[PDB]
RNA sequence: CCAUAUAUAUAAUUUUAAUUAUAUAUAAUUUUAUAUUAUUUAUUAAUAUAAAGAAAGGAAUUAAGACAAAUCAUAAUGAUCCUUAUAAUAUGGGUAAUAGACGUGCUAUAAUAAAAUGAUAAUAAAAUUAUAUAAAAUAUAUUUAAUUAUAUUUAAUUAAUAAUAUAAAACAUUUUAAUUUUUAAUAUAUUUUUUUAUUAUAAUAUGAAUUAUAAUCUGAAAUUCGAUUAUAUGAAAAAA
RNA sequence: ACUUAAGCAGUGGAGCAUGUUAUUUAAUUCGAUAAUCCACGACUAACCUUACCAUAUUUUGAAUAUUAUAAUAAUUAU
């Protein structure tokens, strides 16, 4: 969770698929916690209406999937 | 403050043992307001009144000789047979 | 197919809606559901047991569904379902409660003076 | 100071209750309220057909003691000595039945002693709630 | 009917606040004696003086018209409309987007005014605690302690008993940019926390928005979009 | 005679909070419009609340009654 000592907030995803076979994991779950394992990997978020298609880098470490899928539009 | 604190320690260790309260002098986190806390399922339950009510559904079985009217059916079907003889009933729900 | 939750809930004895049968679902799944949510809670959150076990204990909570989440319990009214302006010291909205505070359906109340 | 020249203003109220515990108070209340739906709605008795009375009756009251539970009601109505009409079976139902008499269920329903207590008006015009649900008709 | 002032009852003054608590009852719409001026002229008002007074405030309580209503969320019944959808469940998002525009409040723009401190603890009321409250103590921020915030642990109380909770302004001392009205070195004094003499000496120590780091609280979940702490930041805001 | 005029006490140019409006949005749930002015409910919108958008997904569903097959009991008699 937020508070260091709770750690991350993990969920369950399909990740051995992706870890193997090279496939986007399309997710809903925005509250996730970006793992250093997951680096690398193919990521589609859902914003609410499509599924943003995103890469995780190593800065993308400790935030969460969700910062980077924008639910609205900036006008 | 002037009295050691190993004496303050070593009483606060057997008192605890005494009263049946757990010592936790390192601070850790151990959690045990989960176990200690009190639950609050039943009476979050019983918000909406208990489930268990005489209705008047079962009436019937219960009094056979009393005939009971309930009138809020009767004007509810009274209602549909004169929205039936206009035609305007609901129409017939798609079967699977 | 015959009801629209997962498990089967006795309907409440008074006014119905369907958020009052969505927070009744909600409602009965908690109690049923408190203690493995409590104890889940406590395994994820003592810090003594291994991190793996924490992790797991986390997981699974993440896992449930919503109709067990203390949280999503909201207080609403019982003679007309309205979920805000509720009172809990009779657990009807303000327009309800003035009704039966002047007919006198609460015990003891009173109008000011 | 004198119970002849005044009303209780316990009386004022339908429920009349105290607990301690102020959830089974709320849950009293509550009960009150859908058993006194339901009285209302057992009101109405027909004989096959063309013979429907309409019993009027004003709201319950509730009067909650420690070990007991009185539902009080006024209601109208209207060779009577070898035969039993609807509304003598429907008191009988509540108060006399052997078997499934209706303050037996519900004494199951609140957990403690119930009685039932209804006391007949001869004329509509000696109750407000009785009257008003009598021109109502 | 409240409030107020009294009387009786009740409390074995450790549920103590008897200075209190809640039942009954009384009391006022104040009563009077004069003087002056007006008066429909006294068996009247305006005042003023004297006397007995605790006596000075308040709410509610009815109908008749007329307008406005669908967050008429102040409802009922009826009319019409959907019935693989305008009904129902789940996941996520949104209701928080900003060129702007106007209302409502909070914080400020300094000295008739802000800050720090003030333990045998300056002084309240009304509330709340079985779907709780959380005392004292220990530990970390952090530093001899104090304060403040979390962490560990639950002492009593389910209550005129214990806790939320040592009320704060008030008052006392000290400091406070603009201010060369200040501080500093020498002397100096019957102003000594101080005086004198010679040299030296437009946004601040107001304001806290915004931004950054790292922690913490609730909850299963704080990214969109919560609150809190510390360490850096330090905007606009002066006149009419 | 509401209301005004006067006297007093304020508040009132900035930042933020919170509303409404406009614009945008997939939605930014709902509120006014016959020319002064006025679309303006919040006893707490992260999920629920929720009423809006997207995607899946349920079809007598929340109740009353009818007519039938399966288990449970009670009796009489399987
Ligand atoms: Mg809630
Ligand atoms: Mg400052
Ligand atoms: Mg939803
Ligand atoms: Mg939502």
């Amino acid at each position: 969770s937020r508070s260091v000592w709770k750690g991350p907030n993990i969920v369950p995803l399909p990740i051995r698929e992706a870890m193997t076979k090279g496939t986007p994991i399309r997710t809903n779950a925005r509250a996730a916690t970006i793992l250093p394992q997951f680096v690398g990997l193919k990521f589609q978020i859902h914003n609410g209406k499509e599924y943003v298609p995103i890469e995780i880098s190593e800065d993308m470490v400790g935030h969460k999937l969700g910062e980077f899928a924008p639910t609205r539009k900036r006008f | 403050m002037n009295v050691p604190k190993a004496r303050l320690l070593k009483v606060a260790e057997l008192s605890a043992k005494i009263f049946d309260q757990n010592f936790n002098p390192s601070g850790i986190r151990t959690g045990s307001k989960i176990l200690n806390e009190r639950l609050k399922g039943p009476s979050v339950a019983s918000y909406y009144g208990n489930p268990d009510i005489l209705k008047f559904r079962h009436l019937k079985t219960l009094y056979p000789d009393i005939e009971f009217v309930d009138l809020e059916e009767q004007y509810r079907l009274s209602m549909v047979e004169a929205k039936k003889r206009r035609g305007k009933g609901a129409p017939k729900k798609m079967k699977k | 197919g015959n009801f629209r939750f997962p498990i089967k809930t006795k309907l409440p004895p008074g006014f119905i809606n369907a958020r009052i049968l969505r927070d009744n679902f909600k409602r009965q799944q908690f109690k049923e559901n408190e203690i493995l949510v409590k104890s889940l809670k406590f395994i994820a959150r003592n810090m003594n047991l291994p991190t793996k076990l924490r992790l797991e204990a986390q997981l699974k909570l993440n896992a449930l569904p919503n109709y067990m989440r203390s949280t999503q319990i909201k207080n609403r009214c019982v003679d007309s379902g309205h979920a805000r302006f509720v009172l809990s010291d009779f657990r009807l909205c303000r327009y309800q409660f003035r009704e039966n505070a002047l007919k006198g359906n609460l015990p003891g109340v009173k109008k000011g003076i | 100071n004198n119970k002849l020249q005044h009303l209780n203003n316990m009386n004022n109220w339908n429920t009349q209750i105290y607990n301690y515990n102020k959830n089974m108070e709320i849950m009293n209340t509550m009960n009150d309220k859908l058993i006194n739906k339901l009285l209302y709605k057992m009101m109405t008795l027909k004989l096959n057909n063309m013979n429907i009375n309409k019993i009027i009756m004003s709201k319950t009251i509730n009067q909650h003691s420690l070990n007991k539970l009185n539902i009080k009601f006024y209601y109208y109505n209207n060779n009577n000595n070898y035969y039993m009409n609807m509304m003598n079976k429907l008191m009988n139902i509540m108060n006399n039945n052997m078997n499934n008499n209706l303050c037996n269920i519900l004494s199951y329903y609140y957990k403690k002693k119930v009685t039932i207590e209804p006391i007949k008006l001869s004329y509509i015009y000696l109750n407000s709630d009785i009257f008003s649900k009598y021109i109502s008709l």
